[PDB]
Parts: C-alpha cells; sequence; structure tokens
C-alpha cells in the first residue's frame, strides 16, 4: 500500500527524475588501460595488492 | 531612531487623531485592488490617504521617519 | 449571531460588564458554566506554565 | 455619401483587445494612412534609456558580473563579422553610445577648462573640491551641465577676487594648463572612467580639436550646453561627431526612388507579396559574373 | 574494438556513461 | 491557575491591522469626495484632568497590549538581545 | 471549435512603447519605407560589405 | 493580504519582434534581433512574427 | 519590543508575523505567492523584520 | 521576451505534463476535471476555463 | 626630467607640461585614440576583420 501511495503521490517518479538531474555532472570513470588489470588492482587481487 | 512622523487626521494636532483610516474603508478598496494588481504603474485614488500603503513601509503611527535603518 | 472571523476587539465596542471581569477576549466571552470548569492549579500545570 | 459603415470589431481569444485597438481602427478616417512603430522587450529598454531599479544581492549580481561593458559591446560589435553574422550598424551604436557615456562629464570638464577665464587656482583643494562636487553630479546626473557650470563659475574662491586677479593677470584670463590639469585628476580620482588613460585623453583631444576653430573659446549661453533647442551633434562643441562632420553624395537613377528595396539592403522588416510589388529579395542577382 | 565490451556494451545496464 | 483544557477552532486573524480589504467590483457610493469633505466634530483629547470614573483610557490601553503581545507571542523570539 | 486550435499560451506584447531609435515615423514630407533597417543600412558599405 | 491569481490566454512559443495590420493601420513592436524565421498569419488581422 | 515594530510592520510580513503563533491566513496560498514575490523584490536582509 | 509561437500541433496530452508529483494525486477518480467554456462573457482570459 | 625632479615654476608647471607630454606618448595614449578613430569610421571591412 506504501509504495503504491508513493506512487499515487508520484515520489518515485521525482526520485527517477532526480537520477538523470543527478546525471549532468558525473564524469565518465576512466577504466584503465587493461580493464581486467584496472579491476584487479581495485580488487587487491594481483599480486601485492 | 528620530523623531516620530505625526500626521494627523482631523482639524488639529490636538484634535483628529493619529491614525488614519485603515484599508477597510469603502472608498480605499478599489484602490487597494488596483494598488495590488498593478502594482508597477501609478494609481488614482484615496488610497494613499489610507494606513495600507504600496510601499514596504505603512502610515501606521509613530514612524520614525529619520531613522537610519527603516 | 454573525459568523465572520473572532476579531479580539470587541470587548471595546460592547458594554458587557461581565468583559472586563477577565482579559482576553476568548476568556471574555467564555459561558459561566463553562468558567467555573476552571480549575485552580499552580501555574507550572498549565501546560504553556510548563 | 454611400455612407461607409464599421461595425467595431470587439476582442476575442484569438485577436486580443490590444491588436484590435491598434491594428484595427472602426473609425476610417485614419484608413490606409501609414506604418506606425512601437517597442517592446528591448527596443523600449534601448530607446527609454530606462536604468535598471537597483536591488540588493540580484541587480548586484547582474551588475557586478557585467566587466568591461564598453569591451563586451566591442566583441558583440566585431562578432559580426564571423560567418554567421553580418556587421551591424545597430551593433556598432550600442558601442558608440557605450564608449561615449561620459559625453556629459566630458563636454562639461572642457568648458570649464576652456571657458572659464581666470578660474582662481583650480589646483587649490578649494576649487578643486567645487569642481570634484560639481562634476560628479553632472555625471550621476543630479545637476545639469547648465547649472553646474554656474555653480563651478560662482562658488566662493577668495575676497577681494578681481583685486588679486588683477595683481596676476593682464586681460584676466589666466593659464589653463592648472585647469586641465584639474580636470584631468578629477576624471581620474572619480572613476568616471573604467579605462584610466581615456579620461585624458578625450579631455586633451576636444580641447585641441577646438583650438582650431574660429573664436575657438567662446560659446553662445543657449546653445552652448543642455537647453530646450540645441545643436545637432556634429555641431556639438567638445563633442565626438564634431570631427565625424562631413555630408553625403547622391546621384540617383532615373528610377532611383521606386528600387529603394533593390540594392543590397538589410532589411529588418522583410517585404511580403502584399506590399512587395515584384521585388525579389536582397539576395538575388539577376545579372551574375563567373568566377572560381 | 572496445575492451570488456561483454561486460560494458552488452551487460553493463547503462552503457557504461551512467554511474548508478 | 484556574485552568480548563478547553479548545478552540477559529482564533481571529492576526490583529496587524493590514488584512486585506474584502474586495469589492463597484462602489454602493460612487461619490469620493464624500471622503474628502467629513468633518466632525472636535475630539477634546483632555477636559479637565482627563479624570474619569473608570479608568477608561489606562483600561483601554492595557486591554488592547494584552491581545496584542498575545498574538505577537509576547514578541521576543524575534530579538530581545541580538545586541 | 474548429477555431479553438487557434488559440494561445501567454499575454500578448503590450504596445506600450515609443518608436525604436530611427524609425521611420511619419513627418511632414518624409518618403518612408518602412522596411529597411534604419541604421543598419546607411552603415557604409566601406565598412560593411555588401553582405 | 490582497492580491489575484488570474490564468489568462495570448500565445506563447520563442519570438523578438512583431508587426501588426488589420486592413487600416500597421503598428510594430520590436526586441532588436539580427535572423530568424518570419511567421505571417492572416486569421483574421495580419500579423507577422520574427 | 513590539511597539517599535509597529512602526515598521509590513504587508509582507503577514506570514512571517502568523507564523509566530504558528496561525494559518484564510489566503495562505495567496499570501505565500505574492509575499514570495515581493520577498524576492528585495534582498533577503531588506525584508527580515528580525533586522 | 513576449514569447510568441512558431507552430501548433495537436499532440497528446502526455508529452509536456505537470509530473505525477507536481499534480494532485489520482484525478481519474477523485477530482473529475472538466475544461468547459463560461457562458459569462470573457475579453482576455481563456475561453476554456 | 626624472633626474631633474620638481621645479621652480610656482605650480609645477613646467612638470606638468611634461608629464601631460609623458603620457601622450604611450600606449594607452594610442589606444585611445585608437578607440576614438573607431567613433569616427575611418575604417573598413577588412580592419573590423582583423
Amino acid at each position: 500500500i506504501e509504495e503504491n501511495l508513493r506512487i499515487v503521490h508520484g515520489l518515485r517518479e521525482k526520485e527517477k527524475y532526480d537520477f538523470t538531474v543527478l546525471q549532468r555532472a558525473t564524469r565518465i570513470p576512466f577504466q584503465g588501460y587493461d580493464m581486467d588489470r584496472f579491476l584487479a588492482q581495485q580488487k587487491g587481487t594481483p599480486y601485492g595488492a | 531612531r528620530g523623531p516620530k512622523l505625526t500626521e494627523f487626521v482631523g482639524h488639529n494636532p490636538r484634535n483628529g487623531t493619529q491614525w488614519r483610516f485603515s484599508q477597510h474603508s469603502k472608498y480605499f478598496r478599489i484602490g487597494v485592488w488596483r494598488e495590488t494588481i498593478r502594482r508597477n504603474d501609478m494609481n488614482e485614488g484615496l488610497h494613499g490617504h489610507s494606513s495600507w500603503q504600496k510601499s514596504p513601509q505603512q502610515a501606521v503611527p509613530e514612524v520614525r521617519l529619520m531613522a537610519p535603518y527603516p | 449571531k454573525s459568523f465572520d472571523a473572532p476579531q479580539w476587539d470587541l470587548w471595546q465596542s460592547r458594554a458587557r460588564s461581565e468583559d472586563i471581569d477577565e482579559a482576553l477576549q476568548p476568556f471574555m466571552d467564555m459561558p459561566q458554566s463553562l468558567k467555573d470548569r476552571r480549575y485552580d492549579i499552580p501555574w507550572w500545570a498549565n501546560p504553556f506554565g510548563a | 455619401a454611400k455612407r461607409r459603415v464599421i461595425v467595431p470589431i470587439h476582442p476575442t481569444p484569438n485577436y486580443p483587445a490590444h491588436f484590435i485597438k491598434a491594428s484595427f481602427t472602426t473609425d476610417p478616417l485614419k484608413e490606409k494612412q501609414k506604418a506606425r512603430f512601437s517597442s517592446g522587450g528591448e527596443a523600449m529598454r534601448e530607446v527609454q534609456m530606462i536604468p535598471k531599479n537597483l536591488e540588493g544581492e540580484r541587480s548586484r549580481r547582474e551588475l557586478m558580473s557585467r566587466g568591461d561593458t564598453e569591451f563586451e559591446a566591442l566583441v558583440e560589435f566585431i562578432q559580426g563579422a564571423s560567418y554567421d553574422q553580418l556587421i551591424s550598424g545597430r551593433r556598432f551604436k550600442k558601442v558608440y553610445d557605450k564608449l561615449s557615456e561620459n559625453d556629459d562629464t566630458f563636454v562639461w570638464l572642457c568648458h570649464t577648462a576652456m571657458s572659464v577665464l581666470n578660474p582662481g587656482d583650480v589646483r587649490s583643494r578649494l576649487v578643486y573640491n567645487h569642481l570634484r562636487t560639481l562634476a560628479e553630479a553632472v555625471a550621476n546626473g543630479e545637476m545639469t551641465l547648465r547649472t553646474a557650470f554656474r555653480f563651478y563659475e560662482s562658488a566662493v574662491r577668495s575676497p577681494a577676487y578681481r583685486e588679486i586677479a588683477k595683481r596676476q593677470m593682464e586681460g584676466g584670463a589666466a593659464t589653463r594648463l592648472a585647469g586641465i590639469s584639474a580636470a584631468a585628476d578629477v576624471m581620474r580620482r572619480m572613476g568616471l572612467t573604467r579605462r584610466p588613460m581615456a579620461s585624458y585623453f578625450e579631455l586633451y583631444q576636444r580641447i585641441v580639436e577646438r583650438s582650431e576653430a574660429m573664436t575657438p573659446w567662446g560659446f553662445p549661453p543657449l546653445f552652448q550646453f543642455e537647453e530646450r533647442l540645441s545643436l545637432e551633434p556634429r555641431l556639438k562643441f567638445f563633442s565626438r561627431a564634431s570631427q565625424q562632420a562631413l555630408e553625403r553624395r547622391r546621384r540617383g537613377h532615373i528610377m532611383s526612388a521606386y528600387t529603394t528595396l533593390q540594392g543590397r539592403r538589410i532589411f529588418w522588416i522583410p517585404p511580403t507579396w502584399n506590399r512587395a510589388g515584384r521585388f525579389l529579395g536582397p539576395h538575388v542577382t539577376l545579372y551574375p559574373g563567373m568566377t572560381p | 574494438q572496445l575492451q570488456s565490451r561483454e561486460r560494458l556494451i552488452l551487460g553493463t545496464h547503462g552503457a557504461g556513461v551512467v554511474q548508478h | 491557575m484556574k485552568y480548563a483544557d478547553l479548545e478552540l477552532t477559529t482564533r481571529g486573524e492576526f490583529p496587524h491591522g493590514m488584512k486585506e480589504p474584502g474586495f469589492v467590483k463597484k462602489l454602493d457610493q460612487n461619490i469620493p469626495w464624500y471622503f474628502s469633505t467629513y468633518r466632525s466634530m472636535y475630539h477634546w483629547p483632555i477636559t479637565g484632568d482627563n479624570w474619569s470614573d473608570l479608568n477608561e483610557a489606562e483600561k483601554h490601553h492595557d486591554l488592547h497590549m494584552f491581545y496584542t503581545l498575545a498574538w505577537w507571542k509576547l514578541g521576543e523570539g524575534i530579538f530581545d538581545a541580538n545586541d | 471549435y474548429y477555431w479553438s486550435r487557434y488559440r494561445m499560451p501567454t499575454q500578448m506584447p503590450k504596445f506600450d512603447g515609443p518608436a525604436p531609435i530611427a524609425a521611420p515615423q511619419n513627418m511632414n514630407s518624409t518618403k518612408t519605407n518602412e522596411f529597411i533597417d534604419p541604421i543598419d543600412d546607411k552603415f557604409p558599405l566601406s565598412i560593411r560589405g555588401p553582405l | 493580504h490582497l492580491y489575484c491569481i488570474d490564468n489568462y490566454n495570448s500565445i506563447y512559443f520563442n519570438l523578438n519582434g512583431i508587426l501588426i495590420w488589420l486592413n487600416v493601420l500597421h503598428i510594430n513592436i520590436i526586441l532588436i534581433k539580427y535572423a530568424f524565421l518570419i511567421l505571417l498569419n492572416n486569421l483574421e488581422y495580419l500579423i507577422i512574427f520574427k | 519590543r513590539i511597539r517599535p515594530l509597529l512602526a515598521v510592520m509590513s504587508p509582507v510580513d503577514i506570514l512571517w508575523l502568523e507564523a509566530l503563533t504558528q496561525n494559518s491566513p484564510h489566503n495562505k496560498e495567496q499570501l505565500q505567492r505574492r509575499i514570495a514575490f515581493q520577498t524576492s523584490l528585495g534582498t533577503p536582509e531588506f525584508f527580515d523584520m528580525s533586522k | 521576451a513576449t514569447q510568441a509561437p512558431v507552430a501548433t500541433v495537436e499532440i497528446p496530452a502526455f508529452f509536456n505534463e505537470r509530473p505525477a508529483w507536481e499534480q494532485p494525486p489520482l484525478e481519474e477518480t477523485l477530482y473529475v476535471t472538466e475544461s468547459r467554456e463560461r457562458y459569462d462573457d470573457v475579453r482576455s482570459g481563456d475561453i476554456y476555463e | 626630467a626624472e633626474a631633474v625632479g620638481l621645479d621652480n615654476a610656482p605650480g609645477h608647471y613646467t612638470n606638468f607640461l611634461d608629464w601631460m607630454g609623458r603620457l601622450t606618448e604611450t600606449r594607452g595614449f594610442k589606444t585611445e585614440h585608437a578607440l576614438f578613430q573607431f567613433s569616427r569610421r575611418k575604417f573598413n571591412r577588412d580592419d573590423v576583420r582583423v
């Protein structure tokens, strides 16, 4: 009932619209040269991380 | 804060009273309606001799007319 | 009985000599069968006195 | 008379009262008269010269983020040289007025320096303050040119004034260098200009240019400053157009008044076939020349 | 030849430009 | 003291005086000179020592001040000693 | 109606201005061309070029 | 305390200048601008919009 | 305290006044709207009766 | 600028709509909205109130 | 002139003559001379473009 109440109020729609408004500054992340190596140093999995 | 602005409505300072007639007068309501909707042109009427005035500053008695900060 | 908002400046145009028995208008308008129900309890027991 | 009747057009959803009252008139003693104009959003402000009534933070945001208006006007004038725009006299004229804004103070102080025989010691802070306060209130519009000049030539200077003068001056008319140095000091102490050397330059050049005229230092008190009837700006005294003094030269066609649109004319109000007899447009060229 | 395309252009919902 | 836990649905307005006037389209009297011309008898503010058996002036000033302090909520959260 | 598509979402332009600078407002014997820009045309071609 | 709420209708999209002439007279309103498209109407009264 | 404010009162602060006791003016929406417009027309310090 | 049109289209109403929160809650049921024409004359002001 | 210093003309007169000369040959003077000439249209399309 409650999540449909925020629907009939339109609060989920405000949530979604705020999503794309916030999207107006988020730079594209740099994903590293060897994107698997990027994520690997990210999770710390290669030797020494 | 200076010396009060002292108007009168009557014959004298000692007879008449400090108080202009509030906006509710029969003569003032057209003028107040205009000064509301066309707030940037200058409107004829008696709406000025009232207490309610267009300005942020209303002609309610003991206004200190020489105040540094009104 | 007219039904525009209760102004608080009636005590000053009506000569109901029970007016200035009290101070504020919604207590000078109050009826007496009611005003008997007004109980004497010291001040910080009025939920605004507290 | 075969009298004509015109039923008054009443306002509608589509055809509003303003148009139906100015675009239309029911009294046909004005029919087919001519085209009137008026100004709206920015044309009205451009013509009426109504300064924005200031405020606190918001007008000061719009007003502080102004920057060098004279330059930005120039930017906007030249940018008409880019591909997608044309160099426009309206841009040039906004530049011309953004540069000639301080015409009043300049024409005044030039009159003061060069038309006031024996102006005390202007370098003495007394008369210098008379000068500063007057020119300060000549800009900022609080005083007129004429009344301010009378305030200048009437301010209090020194007792026994003629007697001190007839000791220092033969014919009474002193050296003008103290005067013009005082006036340049005036407009450089009061930030009359954003770019400082401009004050001095105009103060100097207007004087230099007048130095060539016959009676180059007398001014008929009426035309001298503002009044009801004035002189055309080419003929003003310390003005910027006085050097722009020239005139036009016309060889009209056998058919020159007819073709009033045919040339490479800029159209603000474009013709439409209801007034346009056979006109084609300002871009068409019936007689083209071959060229790479 | 986009790297890690099988997670980025194919399986990353927002094409890798949108941050959820 | 003398408490009874009553209730109240319609308070007045704030007696700031500057409550909008009920707007009207036309006037029942289309004569404006009548507001400019209206004389009255004089309001002699003091007759002799202005003494009156009821305290007719101080009492009314106190009864206006009382309710205006009420409405202004005693008028001190605005500023009293911000200085 | 079929005349209601011919409605409108603003308020109109209000004819509250004077004639813009150098507009051809008819004096006595000014041969008036309402169309030509009053400034941008007489601005010389030595400057502006025939564009 | 005394203000009005109105919902009215003239016409709304992007514009600079407006020439108007019902067959008698032609008044123009201006906002200076270089270039545009120039839409003409004749539905009752000749209007031209730039 | 109060009496010096009754002379500097404004038809702008009718909202803030009724806010003091959290009253609700009859036209609360028409007020909030215009009072917001007027309070826009001047600096946030130029319209706060607290100063 | 006294904004003025370049076109008109009878597009459907969902395109430029007051969003699901900026409008009141469900109006198919609780608030019947009808834009009817006033019988009294209106000079300025829409005919379909 | 700078090593010469403040002078003995009564009102620093020749110093002011020299200083009114000093800033007469600055760039700022040719800058403003240009701005003034621009206000007079001694130029052409090529000038505008440059």
